[PDB]
């Protein structure tokens, strides 16, 4: 032993917890999801009209 | 956000040819959350504005500044209050916050013990304070007493508290305003007087009975402020002149306030037996 | 966050129309009677599996050896209608697709072979391409406001999909958009706001360039 | 008890194998770097099996050289390292790793 | 450390002339928390050192 350290963490030098006065940070990656395959765009007849209804 | 706090040392003497091992240093922490957005809004039709002499658009700016100003003090003010009333500091190494007491009246706690306090009990209460504030260590620099109207006019008769211009330097610098024995004594509407309840929007605690309330001496470090967003100004007329004709105004401001070090905070109250 | 919104709008767009694409297929599997009098419709073929009354179980109950026997069944009635021998698909769930690929038959290169143990796969079966996706019909469907075609069936019983290029078709009226206000919205609501948006409609074409496969009792 | 553990076979593992690419494939996953880490013991026991190995499917391993190297669109490797122990806490952990690894057989993960 | 997760989207039908107000996204996060300090050391003398013939 022969040292007695600080911790820097506990309150009042009281009690367990040695980790209390520290913060938490951001890491730097956002998880997200996946993308789902779509397949049936191509597969079928694509039209295109510039009026009308129907 | 977080304001960490620390201790003291000791020191010993040291016999030849022995290793040092070395002490420990007590940590602690303060933390002040970030309330809801405050605006203040008012809307001018377009036809008053055609049929108008000067412009409206500078005044409205300016009170809405001035709205937004009152409120944020009437909170720092709420806060120096309850930072005078917390009995133990959160590092232990350190002392914690005082009331001063004025027997004044035979009923219960009520208005007339507030009503019937005279000049030499406020100056014995002043210098009470400032012996305390001499006890807890703290800096001769930036001392400040606040007090409302009546007892400010009660106490400036009184025949003690005249011929004692020395001490710290502080604000208020610009030759002699105010000043006892190096307490600043200065004049404010916004002290809290009457017991208060919890409003939607805050996330510190504001609320308590203020009821028994007469000064409050305090440091420049009692209470702290933590700001978001600053005080911004907004205005709309592209589309909003389209949809309904007329103009829109908004100001708005994010900050929070909380209670730094309960050592350096004190407050006199008014009570009976 | 603004980075990440437009893409899931984006992907929900793409999904929506895909479910529709897919739905619209199926609609025009089940057509009994051709708009023509003369041209044949629809047909569906039927996996019997016991004497069991109308359930899931018959579904959770089907191997590969039925699926590649309703495979060219489906070739048979494909090759029966008189349609050209290309670009054939067939599509199916990765539960019945690796149900197919452990059955060796249709991997050995010693009859036909184009499959892998190892990469675990299957590309072709009576000459029919086979693809997976995870959008077929598989649930009971309600009718929607803003639908002018009919969407809506009841899809419990479907297993896959054997069709052609020309069984559905779809019209485009406005393409793909993405508009966001900050200009005078922000004084007013103190936000932002993001959209994402456009306008099509399908429908069936050719009844008889589609066929369903489905899983039942007597 | 271990006893089960013990008993495994190849057919069992090639099975696990591909509920895992299927159950993959419903996750919605991409299609690359799929991993299977395996010990020596239960990857000699699937090298046995000569259906996974058979050139005549789909071939990728070798009796011989006594190695497999793909099954069901999954790479496999070998690791001293896997689990199979139930572990207590020690200090200096601020995690949890403590658990009862005791059944454990393989690894699919990405 | 955090890893925020971001979830999926819905769509619907828009009709002519009323306003939208908007659907709302799931949120999460995941956290990793940091070990102690792992060490590995040993200590070499010199007469032991000196009965030794190599490196």
């Amino acid at each position: 032993a022969n040292f007695t350290p600080s911790r820097l963490g506990l309150v009042n030098n009281t009690g367990t917890g040695v980790k209390d006065l520290f913060l938490k940070t951001f890491a730097g990656e956002v998880l997200s999801a996946f993308r789902k395959a779509t397949i049936f765009e191509d597969l079928h007849t694509v039209r295109t009209i510039s009026s009308g209804k129907s | 956000a977080q304001f960490p706090i620390v201790g003291l040392s000791s020191t010993s003497y040291h016999s030849p040819g022995t290793q040092l091992t070395g002490n420990a240093i007590k940590h602690a922490e303060a933390v002040i959350n970030i309330d809801d957005k405050l605006v203040s809004n008012v809307f001018i039709a377009d036809v008053d504005e055609a049929m108008n002499h000067y412009d409206v658009r500078s005044q409205y700016s300016v009170q809405m500044g001035n709205a937004l100003a009152y409120t944020f003090d009437q909170n720092v003010a709420a806060m120096i209050a309850q930072a005078a009333r917390t009995s133990t500091n959160p590092n232990t190494d350190l002392p914690g916050g005082t009331r001063i007491k004025i027997l004044k009246s035979g009923t219960a706690n009520t208005a007339a013990a507030v009503a019937a306090v005279t000049g030499t009990d406020l100056a014995t209460a002043l210098f009470s304070a400032a012996e305390q504030m001499d006890i807890n260590n703290l800096p001769e620099e930036d001392r400040y007493c606040a007090i409302d109207p009546t007892n400010y006019y009660k106490l400036v008769q009184n025949t003690t508290v005249i011929n004692r211009d020395f001490g710290g330097r502080g604000a208020y610098a610009e030759g002699e305003v105010l000043k006892v024995a190096g307490i600043h004594i200065v004049k404010s509407n916004h002290l809290p007087k009457t017991n208060r309840s919890a409003a939607t929007g805050e996330n510190n605690t504001y609320h308590a009975n203020y009821t028994d309330n007469i000064g409050l001496v305090f440091n420049k470090q009692a209470v702290g402020t933590v700001k978001l967003m600053d005080l911004k100004m907004e205005q709309t007329g592209a589309d909003i002149h389209a949809l309904y004709q007329g103009t829109f105004m908004v100001g708005s401001m994010m900050h929070g306030s909380g209670v730094l070090r309960p050592d350096c905070a004190i407050e006199l109250y008014a009570a009976n037996s």
